[PDB]
């Protein structure tokens, strides 16, 4: 197979900027590369095929080039319609391979998240399950690190995060990490903590709670 | 069926058919031919 | 064939190549093996696909016969209707059969051209760095490893790189 | 030493014209030539200096029979072609039938 | 021309799914097709293809033996058949025509479908709404965080509204997550002023039509 | 005008037209095509 | 010494499908594709689910 | 294309040759510049002009649809008249479209052949007196002035005149 | 033509060859004479004969006009009958003329292809053992008698047998 790697993985820019996305490969594909644009909840739309030629209806701002293993998709003047995920696909080898995906993101001032923790409800604590939710509200950029700590012990595997998409008004994100435990595991510990590491935070903000409250 | 002729229906999966000129429905175009084969590969070596 | 490659100076095809219509068979110190060419294969498949989509789509306006009924005192128009329907059916039958027969001839010659073009593509790359055996093979006047073989297949073969090594071999053979 | 060189090439103009083939579509060529007309002026004009007979709201039957709403066409000049609406309002003010009406209109195509 | 796929399928584990990809019109076509899946929130994945002029179907390594790409002759209709379904097969399945403005193009997917969503679980299950009560032991001036936890539901979707559509400012209904069990779970928080904790009551309305489960849980400032 | 159709006049120094099947005067031939371009030069290199 | 070689060739298989051209009849090709239908079920089925009126 | 010259071993066309379809580019001690061919261009121009006339003129005597009217109780013939007029319109539209598509393919390959034949006309005139570079260019083994260049372009190149000088250069390169 | 052999690098045909469409002219110590390939001529004759047969009775049922008469008050149907019969006759006349014109182009190019294919068949068999004169003739570097000539004509030329003798002559000519 021919593995295709994109660079960057998620960039941020504003209207009018020049956006450059580089897609690599672990074998030379001789100009057989295509570029796709996927908008949220929509089928991918082809922009460039054969790494240079534009598909009908694609604005001239979109441009492409490259040969061999290094490729480039360039948007001269980014408009408020090109904010989407961009994929690079090869048409050289029979096991067709797609790129990981580069998501161009709206640029704005860094905003610190609003960390909130939530002890499991007693109604849910009546059926042998206990979910603890940590909320990160209205932050920028998207990158964040939510670490769950139970009785001053790091946890792993028992968590699941869900992020929203950029709000149309403040252009910030919102993340929600859910820690799911049984009643047996929840009632054998007292201190439950949630540590958030973000760009806008000078030190990792940690919001905790105890079982009795 | 999707295509019907006075002698019977046809699987309308090919562009042409030679069953009967009078057809109703999503039917292939009718020809009087007995064979219609498009070569797509190359000349096969015996 | 028109271009004299299929069943011509290349006397037979290759049963060993199953992953492509056209390709190469190499033989060097590191071994041998079949390998298909991407450029001609991609062009041919799209070319033949477009030929099929042209023969098969440009018939949606073919004459669709309609059942009409006439009484015993309308034999003229009924005969007129019969001859009118049969004529259009005959016209489209002739159109369909002739298009297939001609495009079949062009399709076989299209494959013949692709093989000859691929051979000339390799020929003009090596130039006098190899010997034209006349049976569809080039005998290198120099060592050509697996990397060298692949460089020929993707239009990158560096003629000056092996020119001096080939010149020594050519002078040795000519001198006797 | 690199000696004298001669090369064989072909024309390459600056035209965005495109054509189609059996095996390929939208092929940019140096020279093409359209042979299809697709524009019309949307009017009814004289046919080589002869004004057509435009019946307006009247029909052929009303013109010939002398419908009192068709006083425009009591004495028409020479015409090149007849223009008739699909369903003129003034066809037969008194209801009835015009026998062999289609046959008469076929004859009128040669007058 | 446009490519139309089948409707959303809710399958049971170990069963088979057949998704159709028809074109619009009576026209006959021999264009090569490709099937690409996309896991929820993940990237695109090529599953296989079918070249009508070659009469062959190409498959991927992770799908070989489980996938069957066929076509209804030359009608422009192609079918995919994934067998031994699992919860990890839950994704949006796309079919794309390999065509450009230059005609047939064996590698590039020019015309796409609309996507067919496939869900796999043992049976349909209603949600379980649990209040995310605002533990107002801190962030007094920092507005107030409250919401509902919609847990252990299948299939999708669930509509979560607040105060019968009145409270719409700050409502953050997160996308669902596919838990290990195979059920979905979503949380819908909303940021409301702390002073309004007493005067304005806060109730979330959760609707799961695939199970006729309608829940109106009142998120009080619980102890 | 030299040629007239129920939709308008066509001058049409071209041998074909597609405005309307019914024409009167020195008129080109009617086809149902939306495009008819004859290649005369060679393949234009980009 | 016999030097290294590279050869150019085309596909071949065990297909027996045949085509006709203008200058030649019964030419065997690696890949062919019928475009004509020659079979009927001999019945009078519904037309897209609507039952026909059989007098 | 079919013959592999246009967009083949000659990778691109020349924007600097405006007075002809096919031609030459020379480069000697006296300078360099383009120069179009004469025989190939006139025959190509005459060929396409004859082809355009054939499609334009042989497609005459088409169906001229004539308006016919029928009453309420003449539906059968009225339907017959409609199906007849539409059927002929479909037939000639199919013939017109098929002719253009097939002829354009032949026209494009006809230009391809002319380039390829002109290349072989130079190749067979020079023989071993020059070296086939493989990109549509030949490198002379002997000095070739503007008068020598004109001899090749018009088919009057004198091989024995420069044969001795070319043989001296060929032996020098082969000797290293 | 398309392949550039007839009226191409072979400037003119031969009136001395009457027994075949294509062939050879040999000139050795034992004399000179004409001959034929006996393969290309057979393949062409069958191919041309098949083409002529495939044009003659492929129309299946070209529209056979039938006389019909209409009275004074049936002018519309009479004009409809006249247009219908005239329409079919024009369609088949167009089909007949166009088929002859298009197949005539292919037939001449088919003959051109066979000559070039035969020329390549001899060029690839001899390889470097002869010198390509550029006008359809090859000058041997070795002695070739009548039986040697027949080996070339029937595709059984033994290259290594005369390879050593040709190498001695090639060395002498290049050395001066
Ligand atoms: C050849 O290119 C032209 C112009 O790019 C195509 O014409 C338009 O293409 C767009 C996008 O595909 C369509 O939305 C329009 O409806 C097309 N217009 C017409 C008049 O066709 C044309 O489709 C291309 N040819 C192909 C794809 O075969
Ligand atoms: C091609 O012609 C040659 C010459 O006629 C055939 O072979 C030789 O014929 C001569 C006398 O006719 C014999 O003395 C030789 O023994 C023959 N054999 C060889 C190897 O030269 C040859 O057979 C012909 N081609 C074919 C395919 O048979
Ligand atoms: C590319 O990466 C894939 C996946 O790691 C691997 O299977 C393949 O062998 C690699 N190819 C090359 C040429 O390195
Ligand atoms: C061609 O082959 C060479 C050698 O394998 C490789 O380095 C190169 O990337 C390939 N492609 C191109 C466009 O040169
Ligand atoms: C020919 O007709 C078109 C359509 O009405 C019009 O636009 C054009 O100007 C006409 N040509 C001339 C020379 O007036
Ligand atoms: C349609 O295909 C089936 C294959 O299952 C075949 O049995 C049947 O005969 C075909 N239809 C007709 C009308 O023949």
């Amino acid at each position: 197979d021919i593995q295709m790697t994109q660079s960057p993985s998620s960039l941020s820019a504003s209207v009018g900027d020049r956006v450059i996305i580089t897609c690599r490969a672990n074998q030379s594909i001789g100009g057989y590369l295509n570029w796709y644009q996927q908008k949220p909840g929509k089928a991918p739309n082809l922009l460039i095929f054969t790494a240079s030629t534009l598909q009908s209806g694609v604005p001239s701002r979109f441009s492409g080039g490259g040969s061999g293993t290094d490729f480039t998709l360039t948007i001269s003047s980014l408009q408020p319609e090109d904010f989407a995920t961009y994929y690079c696909q090869q048409n050289y080898n029979t096991p067709r391979t797609f790129g990981q995906g580069t998501k161009v993101d709206i640029k704005r001032t860094v905003a610190a998240p609003s960390v909130f923790i939530f002890p499991p409800s007693d109604e849910q604590l009546k059926s042998g399950t206990a979910s603890v939710v940590c909320l990160l509200n209205n932050f920028y950029p998207r990158e964040a690190k939510v670490q769950w700590k139970v009785d001053n012990a790091l946890q792993s595997g028992n968590s699941q995060e869900s992020v929203t998409e950029q709000d149309s008004k403040d252009s910030t994100y919102s993340l929600s990490s859910t820690l799911t435990l049984s009643k047996a595991d929840y009632e054998k510990h007292k201190v439950y903590a949630c540590e958030v590491t973000h760009q806008g935070l000078s030190s990792p903000v940690t919001k905790s709670f105890n079982r009795g409250e | 069926t999707k295509c019907q002729t006075p002698m019977g229906a046809i699987n309308s999966s090919m562009p042409f058919h030679n069953i009967h000129p009078l057809t109703i429905g999503e039917c292939p175009k009718y020809v009087k031919s007995n064979r219609l084969v498009l070569a797509t590969g190359l000349r096969n070596s015996p | 064939g028109l271009f004299g490659a299929i069943a011509g100076f290349i006397e037979g095809g290759w049963q060993g190549m199953v992953d492509g219509w056209y390709g190469y068979h190499h033989s060097n110190e590191q071994g041998s093996g079949y390998a298909a060419d991407k450029e001609s294969t991609q062009k041919a498949i799209d070319g033949v696909t477009n030929k099929v989509n042209s023969i098969i789509d440009k018939m949606n306006t073919q004459f669709e016969a309609v059942g009409r009924e006439f009484n015993n005192l309308e034999r003229r128009i009924e005969n007129l209707n019969k001859k009118m329907e049969d004529g259009f059916l005959d016209v489209w039958t002739y159109n369909a059969e002739l298009l297939v027969l001609m495009e079949n001839e062009r399709t076989l010659d299209f494959h013949d051209s692709n093989v000859k073009n691929l051979y000339d593509k390799v020929r003009l790359q090596l130039r006098d760095n190899a010997k034209e055996l006349g049976n569809g093979c080039f005998e290198f006047y120099h060592k050509c490893d697996n990397e060298c073989m692949e460089s020929v297949r993707n239009g990158t073969y560096d003629y000056p790189q092996y020119s001096e090594e080939a010149r020594l071999k050519r002078e040795e053979i000519s001198s006797g | 030493d690199p000696g004298d060189q001669i090369c064989i090439g072909y024309h390459a103009n600056n035209s965005t014209e495109q054509v189609d083939t059996i095996m390929e579509k939208n092929v940019t060529v140096t020279h093409a030539q359209d042979i299809l007309e697709k524009k019309h002026n949307g009017k009814l004009c004289d046919l080589d200096g002869v004004k057509p007979l435009i019946l307006r709201d009247c029909s052929v039957a009303g013109w010939l029979l002398g419908n009192p709403m068709c006083d425009e066409f009591i004495n028409v000049p020479e015409w090149s072609y007849i223009v008739e609406k699909a369903n003129p309002v003034n066809d037969l003010c008194y209801p009835g039938d015009f026998n062999d009406y289609e046959e008469l209109k076929h004859l009128l195509s040669r007058i | 021309v446009q490519l139309v796929q089948s409707g959303t399928e809710v399958k049971k584990p170990g069963s088979s799914v057949k998704v159709s990809c028809k074109a619009s019109g009576v026209t006959f076509s021999s264009y090569a097709m490709s099937w690409v899946r996309q896991a929820p929130g993940q990237g695109l994945e090529w599953m296989g293809g079918f070249i009508p002029i070659l009469g062959t179907a190409n498959y991927a390594q992770k799908f070989q033996g489980r996938l069957t790409i066929t076509a209804d002759g030359l009608t422009g209709t192609v079918y995919m058949e994934l067998s031994r379904l699992r919860s990890e097969d839950t994704a949006v399945y796309y079919c794309a025509r390999e065509v450009t403005w230059k005609g047939a193009s064996i590698g590039v997917l020019g015309i796409w479908g609309q996507g067919t969503m496939v869900s796999v679980s043992a049976s349909t299950k209603g949600p379980s709404v649990f209040p995310l009560a605002p533990s107002s032991k801190s962030t007094s001036g920092g507005t107030a965080a409250l919401g509902c936890l919609v847990k252990d539901y299948f299939p999708e979707p669930v509509t979560v509204s607040w105060n019968s559509g009145a409270l719409t400012s700050g409502v953050h209904t997160f996308p669902a997550v596919l838990q290990s069990s195979g059920l979905y779970s979503l949380s819908s928080v909303v940021t409301v002023p702390s002073s309004s904790l007493g005067t304005q009551t806060y109730i979330c309305n959760v609707n799961h039509k695939p199970s006729n489960t309608k829940v109106d849980k009142k998120v009080e400032p619980k102890s």
